[PDB]
């Protein structure tokens, strides 16, 4: 879905590299490690760099397993990931890319938007969705909806992956529910706030069958209950909206058969609140005066999920594409000053060593 | 105590309660 | 006095020692789930916590997951949920990781502490890291989790002296000539009770020992 | 001597004999025995009635204050006694107890009344 620009790898590939053997750089690290030192994030910084082969991915992922189990595993720089994910991406090595990705913890692989992009845009290029599918609920978990092409790109993905799924798993609707309530909430047209309901719905349903603690337990989500009034809450919201706002037939047909589902450990909530098992049916009341309303107001959408998406991703991925590239064209420059910042610090400190052993 | 209060020891201390005592008789009982 | 230079010796060993063979927090806080037990000591942990501790996360199980293990995030406690109604939080500022745990799921924190709605002026180590007792506020949730109006807090400015004191007093005042007819009265403006449930001073807490 | 750490605490030393206990207020170091060196005798307490139908307790005011005021901590039991005297607010203790008899007693007359 993204131009040939945005996924355009000449320009890291004329990043400046100062070249070594990835051989000499692996054993200097195992040396350092058998001394119980610390590595230098400059150090894994050009082992990353000098990736040549598809076999080098492999010893460079046993090394950045080896660094961020060590004292310095917090410096672990911004670029030397992006290199990661580009070498992996290179050298079609995506398996890796998304391994490391998923296994974030062991291997402190945390992209920044325009790597997730590339990411998912080469999984979606080569129809892989269900790869796209991991990498967007991993976008989900580290929170990284703060760009609006994310934004897009993940609801893409959820609703082609949504369009295709009747089989439900627990932990998947979970799943499913953050993933389209984060890039929903930040979109404020149409398809946003069918996300949004469509997510609470999902979430009201795990919540109610499951528990809330099977909600927000390991997730981007709050731990107060209400979800379901959440949804309705969406719903209201769109009925004194301006009139671009609409709402998707298919969202609501979904949170009225989840409705219609429900309707027919310790103990986190004070025994004074109310329970939602207890306000199932005023919820189900609410949902049918609801829509009722927004049908009258004409604020509801015929067209589909995935085509609405489609849409308004051919109408703003240019411009989100654009600026994002101006700011990964930023980034590079900033990343080149830092690299050689490092580098002139660590020959200083060399010299200096010199000149005292020289005595 | 106000209830809000009572409920959140009561969920504080979930299956280790005992009946609640209201206020005091105002004199020594004789 | 003849020396004693054994004791010299055996001393400074021993700190020698101990300052090599630390053990780390993987290792001091680790906890076998089925029976509630540490393994590195064997003793068991306390009944009221056990539910918790089979049910919350430590603190860097969920920065482990972060970027820069979630510096600046904002993470808050189940029993201060619990406990108050009012927002308590911890806003990180530093973060030093155990990299001998295999998922980096254990170390030590710094960061600004807002109880009750009341922020601190300076950040401080923070208590109670390997407790399970940890969540972390969401980013599209911190606008209504932070949210507080400080409510009128108007206690008591004074109280009466207990009786025999305040008879003692007066009777001072008497006998010294006074004839004042006002009542001793104890000023509580400087006494803070702080709550019991507040974040101590972990710079302050010793550490177990290796054994 | 020389305790590592510790603090002064005015407690009740207890003297006599066997089946007739007696008390002397003290402050001492915690880690002192219970009736072994102290740093001052602030009073006495004779909790036995005598032919009067009287508890006697002696309480050196000026030096009970002087030694809080430098830093010396209380026992529960002296809290209590000093409550009684008037010197402190009643513990808190001695007001939950005083509820929980009277709700025992209300019981007891309940019962009495059931039956």
């Amino acid at each position: 879905l993204l131009s040939s620009a945005y996924v355009d790898s000449h320009k890291w590939e004329a990043r400046e590299k100062e070249h070594y053997c990835l051989a000499d750089l692996a054993s200097l690290m195992d040396k350092t490690f058998e001394r119980k030192l610390p590595v230098s994030s400059l150090t894994i910084s050009r082992l990353i760099d000098n990736i040549s082969s598809r076999e080098e991915i492999d010893h460079a992922e046993y090394y950045l397993y080896k660094f961020r189990h060590s004292p310095n595993c917090w410096y672990l720089r911004n670029w030397t990931i992006h290199t990661w994910i580009r070498q992996c991406l290179k050298y079609d090595a995506q398996d890796k890319a998304l391994y490391t990705l998923v296994n974030k913890v062991q291997y402190g692989i945390f992209p920044d938007n325009f790597t997730f992009n590339l990411l998912m845009d080469s999984f979606i290029k080569k129809e892989n969705y269900k790869d796209a599918l991991s990498v967007v609920f991993e976008v989900m978990m580290q929170e990284a909806f703060e760009v609006p092409s994310t934004q897009l790109l993940s609801l893409y993905v959820l609703f082609h992956c949504l369009a295709k799924k009747t089989d439900f798993s627990w932990e998947e609707e979970r799943n499913f529910g953050a993933s389209l309530l984060l890039p929903g909430l930040k979109q404020k047209n149409s398809v946003g706030f069918s996300s949004q309901l469509y997510g609470y719905a999902l979430l009201g349903k795990v919540e109610l069958q499951q528990g809330l603690r099977a909600v927000y337990h390991n997730m981007p989500l709050i731990w107060k209950p209400g979800y379901l009034d959440r949804a309705l809450q969406v719903m209201e919201k769109v009925a004194a909206s301006p009139e671009d706002i609409k709402l998707c037939r298919e969202a609501l047909d979904v949170l009225g058969a989840v409705l219609k589902a429900l309707t027919s450990k310790l103990v986190e909530q004070l025994d004074i609140e109310e329970t939602e098992q207890s306000k199932l049916p005023q919820y189900l009341e609410r949902f049918k005066a609801l829509h009722s309303k927004l049908q009258a107001l004409g604020k509801i959408e015929s067209e589909g999920l995935l085509s609405l998406t489609t849409q308004l991703v051919k109408e703003k991925l240019s411009t989100c594409e654009a600026e994002d590239i101006a700011t990964y064209e930023q980034n590079l420059q900033q990343w080149h000053l830092d690299l050689v910042q490092l580098i002139q610090r660590e020959q200083q400190q060399r010299e200096q060593a010199k000149q005292e052993y020289q005595a | 105590p106000p209830e809000r209060e009572l409920s959140r020891l009561r969920r504080l201390y979930q299956g280790h309660l005992q009946e609640e005592s209201g206020p005091p008789p105002e004199s020594m009982p004789k | 006095v003849r020396p004693r230079l054994i004791a010299e010796l055996a001393r400074r060993v021993r700190a020698l020692r101990e300052q090599l063979n630390r053990p780390r927090d993987s290792q001091l806080y680790a906890v076998d789930y089925e029976t509630l037990t540490r393994p590195f000591s064997g003793r068991r942990l306390p009944v009221r916590a056990w539910a918790d501790v089979r049910r919350e996360s430590r603190l860097l199980q969920l920065l482990g997951r972060l970027p820069l293990f979630g510096l600046g995030r904002l993470v808050t406690r189940k029993s201060w949920l619990w406990q108050h109604d009012e927002p308590c939080y911890w806003r990180l500022t530093r973060v030093r990781p155990d990299y001998t745990a295999q998922n980096l799921d254990h170390g030590k924190a710094w960061g600004i502490l807002t109880f009750k709605g009341k922020t601190e002026s300076e950040a401080r180590e923070i208590e109670h890291v390997m407790y399970h007792d940890w969540r972390l506020v969401p980013k599209h949730e911190e606008e209504a989790f932070t949210a507080f109006t400080p409510a009128p807090e108007d206690s008591l400015a004074s109280v009466p002296y207990p009786p025999l004191l305040r008879a003692m007093i007066i009777a001072e005042r008497q006998k010294n000539g006074d004839t004042s007819t006002e009542e001793p009265m104890l000023n509580v403006q400087r006494i803070r009770m702080e709550p019991w449930d507040y974040p101590a001073k972990q710079e302050d807490k010793g550490r177990a020992k290796g054994t | 001597k020389a305790y590592r750490g510790g603090h002064l605490t005015i407690r009740l030393a207890l003297g006599g004999c066997t089946n007739r206990p007696f008390y002397r207020i003290v402050a001492a170091h915690n880690k002192c025995p219970r009736d072994g060196r102290f740093v001052e005798q602030l009073g006495s307490y004779d909790p036995l009635p005598n032919s009067h139908g009287e508890k006697l307790v002696a309480l050196n005011l000026d030096r009970i204050r002087h030694w809080i005021g430098c830093g010396a901590h209380l026992s529960k039991p002296m809290e209590k006694l000093l409550g009684l005297a008037g010197f402190f607010p009643l513990h808190p203790m001695m007001i939950t107890n005083a509820e929980r008899l009277r709700r025992k007693r209300a019981r007891e007359v309940l019962l009495a009344s059931q039956k």
